[PDB]
């Protein structure tokens, strides 16, 4: 059933799972018309399919030509999602195929339960938790790949960068989404947290930058601070 | 007109026939029913005073045989039987007519509900959802489970109903998982009606007939079974437009003999809020919509 605060290290167990976050499918722009109509730009979006486990990240791209001359394009990307996760699962060896399959949003329960027919042994599951996935974005190097692809391609990721090395998967996830949660909360200076310290750099072939053990708590530190604090400032406290 | 007789009353039971209902009371001087309409299948049923749990019955074609009831105090029910002697049961039926120990069956002459709730139901049909070969007569009760619920356990005392299920690969064909999920007709069209029922008659017909068992018996998965057949009608958006119209005749019928007090637990707020106002069909049932609105308000 539901995965929440009760079941939460069920996640870094060695049953191979995948949360899926389709926030990022179907993204536009509102603009005005010359008539003074309202309009939206549809700009590439990406499936976010993430194994908790290791950190590996099947980064879909949605490239804005899917959804030409389609109707109900917020329902059809629920559908599209479906459509990408099954695939993905039917490239993948037996024995790389997971055992089940987590959404974010309960929308897409249905969508890619009916896509994974085929599968009647993968456990699609909801959540209860409230997974920062949507702010995926934020990431300087996804967001390149996604706004810069001209046709549809699946890039892999470790959204962990090294950290595996060093940190447990639970410590992992648990950094992960503090990241992305002050990402979402206030951008600009969860940003401005991550890339003060010139002398920090962010390798090639990493997302976040090459912080020692004690800079990550210092850094960590600073994102509870920024998540605290907005909470603050919104609600006034 | 034909005739069921009853040896003899020794408990105290509610006896139904068909929508009518009258009171027996024990060891009281009753031989059976008579003036059944003869043409349509009936359904005689009943609960014991003592133990409402369990209300059972038979549906039965008095074309198809002389039939009667017999009590048995070992399994403790009453029994249909078939007297395959014709001429020891019209010798028994003529002499208890000639006694009134029998109630007539109370058609009103200007009532045609029976034959609107049974328009489309067989006796051949039923005989196939209810499986016991030997007798002509088929033995429903509240408690029996259908097949597909025992896929979620006696297979011999389970309601064969046709297998529906809305996320299933049956209903959905490779490649055309959102359309087909979205508008059920190639499931309902090809599948069901070309494939499985063969044609719209006998799909009416376990539909009703779900429904009267739901109705009598209170039959979970006869209610479940009947809600299905609806929704997989109001989720297609082709559907042959005899069959629509067909349709709401049959349900307006089935609302309007359901009583007040059963509507709670006969009906699935979801199916009929879905059907009547978001459906494909939702403005294709005009008189069901109508009566519903008039009768049961609170469920929508
Ligand atoms: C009016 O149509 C009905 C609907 C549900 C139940 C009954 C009564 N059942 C009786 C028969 C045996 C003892 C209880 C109905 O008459």
């Amino acid at each position: 059933g539901a995965m929440n605060s009760s079941n939460y290290a069920e996640l870094f167990n060695n049953d191979i799972k995948l949360f899926v976050d389709d926030t990022n499918v179907y993204r536009v722009t509102v603009h005005k018309t010359f008539e003074g109509n309202v309009a939206t730009k549809a700009i590439n979006g990406c499936i976010f399919t993430l194994n908790p486990k290791t950190g590996h990240l099947f980064l879909k791209i949605i490239h804005t030509s899917v959804w030409a001359g389609q109707k109900r394009l917020s329902q059809l990307a629920k559908w599209k999602t479906a459509e990408e996760v099954s695939a993905l699962v039917r490239s993948l060896p037996k024995e790389e195929q997971p055992k089940q399959i987590i959404v974010t949003r309960k929308a897409m329960l249905d969508p890619l339960e009916v896509h994974m027919l085929d599968f009647p042994n993968i456990a699609i599951r909801p959540t209860e938790l409230r997974l920062p996935f949507s702010a995926a974005m934020s990431i300087d190097k996804l967001s390149d790949v996604v706004m810069k692809a001209t046709e549809p391609q699946m890039v892999l990721f470790n959204i962990y960068d090294d950290w595996l090395d060093r940190i447990s998967s639970y410590t992992a996830f648990s950094r992960l989404t503090l990241l992305l949660r002050a990402l979402k909360t206030n951008e600009e200076s969860a940003k401005m947290i991550l890339l003060s310290d010139p002398t920090i750099t962010i390798k090639s072939y990493h997302l976040w930058p090459s912080f020692t053990d004690e800079q990550w708590i210092t850094i960590e530190s600073q994102m509870r601070d920024l998540i605290l604090t907005e909470y603050g400032r919104k609600y006034n406290v | 007109m034909n005739t069921v007789p009853f040896t003899s009353a020794p408990i105290e039971v509610t006896i139904g026939i068909d929508q009518y209902s009258f009171n027996v009371k024990e060891n009281q001087p009753f031989h059976g029913i008579k003036d059944i309409p003869i043409g349509h299948v009936h359904v005689i049923h009943f609960q014991h005073a003592d133990n409402s749990s369990m209300r059972y019955g038979y549906w039965f074609d008095c074309r198809m045989g002389n039939f009667y009831i017999q009590y048995d105090p070992k399994d403790g029910l009453y029994k249909m039987m078939e007297e395959r002697d014709g001429a020891k049961f019209e010798n028994i039926v003529h002499n208890f007519k000639e006694r009134q120990m029998m109630v007539s069956y109370p058609k009103i002459d200007e009532d045609d509900t029976w034959y609107n709730l049974t328009e489309f139901v067989q006796m051949d049909k039923i005989r196939k959802i209810v499986r016991k070969d030997e007798n002509q007569f088929s033995y429903v009760d509240s408690s029996m489970t259908t097949v597909q619920e025992n896929e979620l356990s006696d297979p011999a005392h389970s309601l064969n109903y046709t297998v529906i299920n809305f996320k299933s690969r049956e209903a959905i064909r490779p490649g055309h998982e959102m359309e087909d999920f979205l508008d059920k007709s190639y499931y309902l069209n090809t599948v069901m009606l070309q494939g499985i029922f063969k044609n719209s008659s006998n799909y009416f017909g376990e539909l009703q007939f779900a429904f009267l068992n739901a109705m009598f018996f209170g039959n979970y998965g006869s209610s479940l079974q009947w809600h299905a057949m609806i929704e997989l009608i109001c989720s297609s958006a082709t559907v042959p437009k005899h069959m629509l119209d067909k349709l709401d005749e049959i349900l307006y019928y089935q609302i309007k003999t359901l009583p007040e007090q059963y509507s709670d637990i006969l009906l699935n707020e979801r199916v009929w809020n879905i059907c009547l106002y978001s459906s494909f069909q939702k403005n294709s049932l005009h008189n069901t919509e109508k009566i519903m609105e008039n009768k049961y308000p609170e469920l929508l």
